[PDB]
């Protein structure tokens, strides 16, 4: 039930600025940009142990562009996904965990 | 924080080996 | 018809040279990388140069990952095409 | 690697 899923991002308004990396699962590109955000919250001097999904959301919309593109099983072709389902989905996965 | 600080972020999980 | 199209780059072995650009059409993104062999050809010599398609395709081969996903309107998803469509696709625009 | 890399940055971040 896994598929192959493409994380778009451009970090900055700057077009060379535009980066990506694929992933096994959506699972793991989700987890990925939750990642990248525990690593810009780790740099944070004087912070609280906890972190909110509000945080997470702030860190998602610093982002000029993120995107995914998700491999469909069934038809073979990508189906592309925005910020707004992201956050969502980044939502359930933490509720979740 | 700036532009470079979420850029470094952003690259050191996506890039990493 | 018009179909919004990302090319995906990787331009050397490093993870971290992975960037992407996005046109509105495949003829776009197929002229881009055109364009980008002829920027790296001016470089070589720096003289009027001449080269053979075994050339062109070379240096799609040089870049360690090239792809494209371009729309679909009728199925709204995205197909994915590997770096033997767009060598096909690069050398029939050349010609 | 770097002049790829310039060529290919050159065209696809063009503005």
């Amino acid at each position: 039930t896994s598929s192959h899923t493409v994380l778009l991002i451009q970090t900055s308004p700057r077009l060379d600025s535009r980066t990506w990396g694929d992933y096994e699962s959506v699972t793991d590109a989700l987890d990925a940009l939750c990642k990248m955000f525990e690593d810009f919250l780790s740099k944070k001097s004087a912070a609280p142990v906890t972190y909110d999904v509000s945080q997470v959301y702030e860190f998602l919309d610093k982002l000029s562009d993120v995107s995914m593109m998700i491999f469909n099983r069934e038809t073979g072709q990508y189906i592309g996904r925005t910020r707004a389902w992201i956050k969502q989905q980044v939502y359930e996965m933490m509720r979740g965990r | 924080f700036n532009s470079e600080d979420i850029k470094d972020s952003v690259f050191k999980v996506l890039h990493a080996e």
